[PDB]
RNA sequence: GGUGCAUGGUUGUCGUCAGCUCGUGUCGUGAGAUGUUGGGUUAAGUCCCGCAACGAGCGCAACCCUUAUCGUUAGUUACA
RNA sequence: GGCGAAGGCGAAAACUUAGGCCAUUACUGACGCUUAGGCUUGAAAGUGUGGGGAGCAAAUAGGAUUAGAUACCCUAGUAGUCCACACCGUAAACGAUAGAUACUAGCUGUCGGGGCGAUCCCCUCGGUAGUGAAGUUAACACAUUAAGUAUCUCGCCUGG
RNA sequence: AUUGGGCGUAAAGCAAGCGCAGGCGGAUUGAAAAGUCUGGUGUUAAAGGCAGCUGCUUAACAGUUGUAUGCAUUGGAAAC
């Protein structure tokens, strides 16, 4: 599809002889229908690393059911003290985040929310954030059929 | 029918008082002589349940592999179950990246049966040192890989004899999507098993029958009839 | 600090580059400078002729001319100007005495040709054609195409100083304790604003095991 | 799911 | 006439020691461990029973040459 | 190993006594948690009055160590090192976990009481210890003596 | 940092205890009247915001209409 990059991390090792050099880069893939992953790849080179890490967000696929662009209930993203809050937003208002989150939130398939990260600002603790946030979502039906009742009121 | 009870004479018994609450379902009153008595309802019960699956599976036609590595007795016995039953099998440590990762190893039982073939072809093709030495590699490929060298895509189904000392075994099944069933032995996490079966797997005397039993299960897909749980004749033991 | 494997296998597992002799300490170095003259100008001032290797067998003002290239449209060509000319500027830098009559025949695919591999790794550079696509591209056309081992290097500035990436690449296999591992392999200069770059490819032409003996 | 047939 | 504090090339060095990596998969939010992580053997990561790992690349050894043994083609400008 | 609010408390006693623990089927009935202020002690050293200096040893000296020996060892030696009065209140005064009421996987070792009842174990009320789930904490790691989720009151943190 | 932080090793638990006031605190019956909600009169000026109109070419802006934040206040509503 289309997989933005976020974070290019240049990192590398040192061992006897010096500094071998081996960089890290974060890939997150979606269809925009609920499909989400994310990829984390250590490499030398550019395209290979991004390659394996769009393979690893592919091996690791997971999807959440829309409503209409927003977040029906108010979560949190409890992740190594560094928490994103998400609000309700009304039926139509535009994207609002900040890069990484704004990514993410429209390659999920939502187009309006409320977000806000507390905390660090290091890339995978606000990706591991957001992941639990939608994660620990749940529909309608799912509390209609933990309860007797099982229809919208 | 099934679920026979007057055979099934030593079906309980487990290490000295190291159960986990986990199991706790399975184990109803109280025993002051250091052991477990679990309870025949909810044994038989798993069993019917368990036959069903297999042979549901079995319907399936599909690839089926067993796994052991604890006393010899249960490797001879599945090894049996292998001449008996037309499946793979291990004999030894289990293997990582096996089910969790296919082509890791399907390339390692292709060149297996590469060495196969070339010494179909060769008889009188090579020198003495390397005939023994590529025997020798024959050797220690099938240690690992001679029973397993009849999939030729990642497996539908297995079975677990022991949920503990192969753990990796069953991490790596529950991490992929496909099923599995174990003889679950208690202190075992329930979580990670999905079809469980509550009877004795480290004495020997249970192990024996429930592999029998679960081989006679699995044996109608060939039209080759059931030995056991309907015969009168009780079963073999022996050990010293 | 390195040996080179291409001087490494010489003499025992391929043809020779160049097997005549004359006598000695009397004129010598003029013919093994006249012959390396020939080397030069087919190794520089034909960019395009492609030429695999050089075989000069000189006897007494007698000289075959072995020439074998992968690219022959620019040597016979149309109206035979190339070889005319080509020709009669030898027989000047020759002598006036010696006979050319040269060969041409193509060679199996050179896709296993280590020195044209060279010479498109330089039409890259000269090109400010960036490394990597280069070297893709010279891999899949020596590797699909069917062979063993290849290892290739760059030394030099990738337009700018302070040279920060200069690594090694092998995909394949080569071993260096094993005289029986016959290889091809090119060193070129390639030229920019910046300087000369060093570009080395060695090139696996697989095992010739159970022959023992040069021919 | 207990339904592959 | 310059500047190896731009370069190619070649060479010294640790050292003819023996280690350095990669592919796939895994644990860890990450660095990174992972193979290479324990023991038996020499010069060795030489090999092997292992061990969430299975393999691949370089490393040396083999075929390369010389010498110490004999069979044979040749007995000359050496034997006589 | 046990008590002690803390530090600490080990030869033998008698005395005045202090706080627990366990069944409390008895009695009274919200009197129970905290408590900035105010008071009770306070490891060691030191201070000012009496014993003593047996050993010890800050300081001082002498002898070797290296360019250097105010320190590294040996010889002695200065008060103090205890028993009584009045101080001084600082400790890495450590479980680096403020003080109480709940609940929550287990497993093992260990002290007291009750009945059971030779020691050996079966339970209960409790304290003292490791192991180790979910769960939590950045990690180390915590866990029935929470650093888990709760709640209450006093203090402290807003960069060296 | 009430809403929206912490105090084991990152800054941070007073070395502890006896401990006034002060904040809390098992359960019920009945009256309650300080909070809690329903009621309007006085306001809370107007302007300023918020929304709707009117006008200067629309806008800037000006005006118009209502819009609310707080205490009296007299009925009542009975769990905290």
């Amino acid at each position: 599809f289309e997989e933005r990059i976020v974070k290019l991390k240049r990192i590398s090792k040192t061992t006897k002889g010096g500094r071998n050099m081996r960089f890290s880069v974060l890939v997150v893939v979606g269809n925009r229908k609920g499909k989400i992953g994310y990829g984390i790849a250590k490499a030398l080179e550019v395209p290979n690393a991004i390659k394996k890490a769009i393979k690893a967000a592919h091996n690791s696929l997971h999807t959440i059911e829309i409503h209409k662009g927003s977040i029906y209930h108010e979560v949190i993203g409890r992740s190594g003290a560094s928490r994103v809050l998400l609000k309700p937003a009304p039926q139509g208002t535009g994207i609002i985040a900040g890069g990484a989150i704004r990514a993410i939130i429209e390659l999920a398939g939502y187009s309006d929310i409320y977000t806000k990260n507390l905390g660090r600002n290091t890339p995978i603790n606000m990706i591991h954030a957001t992941m639990d946030g939608i994660l620990k979502q749940l529909s309608p039906r799912r509390v209609a059929i933990l309860r007797n009742k099982n229809l919208n009121e | 029918s099934l679920a026979k009870l007057g055979e099934m004479r030593t079906h309980v018994g487990m290490v000295k008082r190291y159960w986990n609450p986990k199991m706790g379902f399975f184990i109803e009153p109280e025993r002051k002589h250091n052991n477990d008595h679990f309870v025949l309802e909810l044994q038989r019960q798993s069993l019917q349940t368990a036959y069903n699956y297999v042979k549901e599976v079995a319907q399936n036609n599909g690839q089926i592999l067993f796994v052991g590595t604890k006393n010899d007795y249960v490797k001879k016995l599945v090894n049996n179950i292998a001449k008996r039953v037309d499946v793979a099998f291990i004999t030894q440590r289990w293997l990582g990246g096996t089910l969790t990762n296919f082509k890791t190893l399907s390339i390692s039982i292709n060149k297996l049966n590469k060495l196969v073939e070339k010494q179909a072809e060769n008889a009188a093709d090579l020198t003495k040192k390397e005939n023994l030495m590529l025997s020798r590699e024959i050797e220690r490929l099938e240690k690992f890989f001679g029973g397993v060298k009849s999939l030729k895509r990642l497996p539908n189904l297995l079975i677990v004899d022991d949920p503990v000392y192969e753990k990796n075994a069953v991490a790596e099944a529950n991490i992929l999507r496909i099923p599995v069933v174990a003889l679950c032995n208690t202190n075992t996490n329930p979580e990670l098993v999905d079809f469980i079966i509550p009877a004795n797997n480290h004495q020997p005397q249970s192990t024996c029958l429930l592999m029998n039993l679960l081989a006679d299960a699995v044996a109608e897909a060939k039209a080759m009839p059931t030995m056991f749980a309907y015969k009168p004749d009780e079963e073999i033991q022996i050990e010293i | 600090q390195k040996v080179n494997s291409n001087g490494l296998r010489f003499g025992i597992n391929k043809n020779w580059i160049s097997r005549w002799t004359a006598n000695s300490h009397a004129q010598t170095a003029k013919w093994l400078i006249e012959d390396e003259k020939i080397r030069n100008l087919f190794f520089v001032n034909y960019r395009n002729a492609q030429v695999s290797n050089v075989e000069i067998e000189r006897t007494q003002a007698t000289v075959d001319v072995f020439v074998y290239a992968a690219q022959p449209a620019f040597l016979i060509g149309s109206e035979n100007k190339n070889i005319q000319k080509i020709t009669k500027q030898i027989k000047q830098i020759i002598g006036r005495t010696t006979n050319l009559d040269l060969t041409i025949n193509e060679i199996g695919s050179p896709m296993l040709s280590a020195r044209i591999i060279a010479r498109d790794l330089a039409n890259a550079i000269e090109a400010r054609v960036p490394l990597r696509t280069a070297m893709r591209q010279s891999l899949i056309k020596v590797l699909k195409a069917g062979a063993n081992g290849i290892k290739v290097l760059v030394s030099g500035r990738l337009n700018g100083a302070e040279i920060a990436r200069d690594k090694m690449y092998i995909e394949g296999n080569m071993p260096l304790s094993t005289l029986r591992a016959d290889i091809d392999y090119a060193l070129e200069k390639a030229q920019t604003t910046y300087g000369v770059i060093g570009v080395k490819v060695w090139i696996n032409r697989g095992m010739i095991y159970t022959k023992g003996l040069n021919r | 799911m207990g339904n592959f047939d």
